[PDB]
């Protein structure tokens, strides 16, 4: 949990990294019941695999 | 947005990064707005 | 951070009662903080793990610890609807009027989520109905925004 | 092209953001002939759309 | 890795971020190693 | 940065000859730098845009400008096989022995890529065959690594 410092050239890259970093960190606030509901949804999504057809 | 999109990516390590971010971006949406707001306020103070 | 600290954070989050007790017995830092500054008590509160909350409240763990967003365990038990945990935190001296970085109290967050019974418990412990957030909003204001008219009635009567 | 500074808690998040940032910046070094070859490859990939079947 | 992987993501804005990173991660592989090495050496000096 | 500077960087990269001339006439900064510190001359060199390189070399643009990685336009024309651009950069006073952050010369990068004719031109302009990179490697060492035995013969004969 050391506070590291990422040098970023330019707004566009900085904002992209911020949005990603936000998404990574804010998962901590979710209860495991929420995580498990997501995981089951994701598992059921598999029952119907993606394939190149159309 | 709520609807579902498909992509293809070359490279397992690329796929693993994208699946980690797919997870965090999808789960991010379940975080109550007030906690998102406190988090953004914190990033601002830095 | 420490190794045991990270493990205690994950055990508390994932409800591993026995692993929490073993980690603590082995010296795990009850004040360890995750990447958003939450302690094991915060994570047990988020994740609805009553027994783990009760275990941590027997330690020197700060019931009013604030994460990097200003959230206390009580904020997080309140927003996620964990009534029994709200009760034990308040019994342990949780600040019922703790303010996070955008000026939300636990009452704001219980109003936002629509947890009527938690609003009633927070009020019983003297929750401040007049406390306004960054954006001028009371709990009563939020409960209106989110169509929680039932909480908006309870808050109006308290005002 | 201002030098902005992203605060990051922890190694794991920092390293993830570094790898993403690297990928974003190092594209500048590619010639447009390389970019166009990639774009045509990506376009031809469409001829066979992904769909949930199997 | 060289082989192709599929994922699904909910949300157009999520899809747009992942497609931007899919592009940069796939193209990154075409960058000559010597330029990758100078770039990593620069990030180190900071 | 500036607005015109970013546009000139994109016009040079994408080979928009006419747009480069219009941007320059309107005051676009020939020393503008992209996110990796490349100037329009670097990007014209990467992207193989000879006419745009020649236009920029009539300006006060530094033929030996270094990006944040220490790369000069000559490094980048060399690695990407742009023989005619290598020639005009050297005619304009490009440092044939410029060293980037990991100690690569343009000869290292032409060796790495297998651009024999560019190796021959760099040698004609007095490229240093003995210059060793961060990892101890000469051009001759690299050309071995990458199965460019033809360049390894040319470099051995120069040594």
């Amino acid at each position: 949990d050391e506070l590291l410092y990422l040098p970023v050239r330019g707004r566009e890259t900085y904002e992209m990294l911020l949005e990603i970093k936000e998404s990574l960190e804010l998962m901590q606030y979710l209860p495991q019941h929420t995580i498990e509901t997501y995981r089951q949804q994701q598992q059921q999504q598999h029952q119907h695999l993606l394939q190149k057809q159309t | 947005d709520e609807d579902t999109y498909y992509l293809q990516v070359r490279g397992r390590k690329n796929f693993e990064i994208l699946m980690k971010l797919k997870e965090s971006l999808e789960l991010m949406e379940l975080v109550p707005q007030p906690l998102v707001d406190s988090y953004r306020q914190q990033q601002q103070l830095l | 951070g420490s190794d045991l600290g990270k493990k205690l954070l994950e055990a508390a989050q994932t409800g591993q009662d026995d692993e929490v007790r073993i980690l603590m017995a082995n010296g795990a830092d009850v004040n360890a903080m995750d990447m958003v500054g939450m302690t094991p008590l915060h994570l047990a509160a988020v994740n609805g793990h009553l027994e783990i909350v009760e275990v941590l409240l027997k330690t020197s763990a700060d019931v009013n610890a604030q994460d990097y967003q200003g959230e206390t365990p009580l904020h997080l038990a309140a927003i996620w609807g964990h009534l029994e945990i709200v009760e034990v935190l308040l019994k342990a001296g949780a600040d019922v009027n703790a303010n996070d970085l955008v000026g939300h109290t636990p009452l704001h967050l219980a109003a936002w989520s629509g947890h009527l019974e938690i609003v009633e418990v927070l009020l019983k412990h003297g929750a401040d109905v007049n406390a306004q957030d960054k954006f001028g909003k009371t709990a009563f204001d939020i409960s209106i925004d989110n169509g929680n008219e039932d909480i908006a009635e309870v808050l109006q009567k308290a005002a």
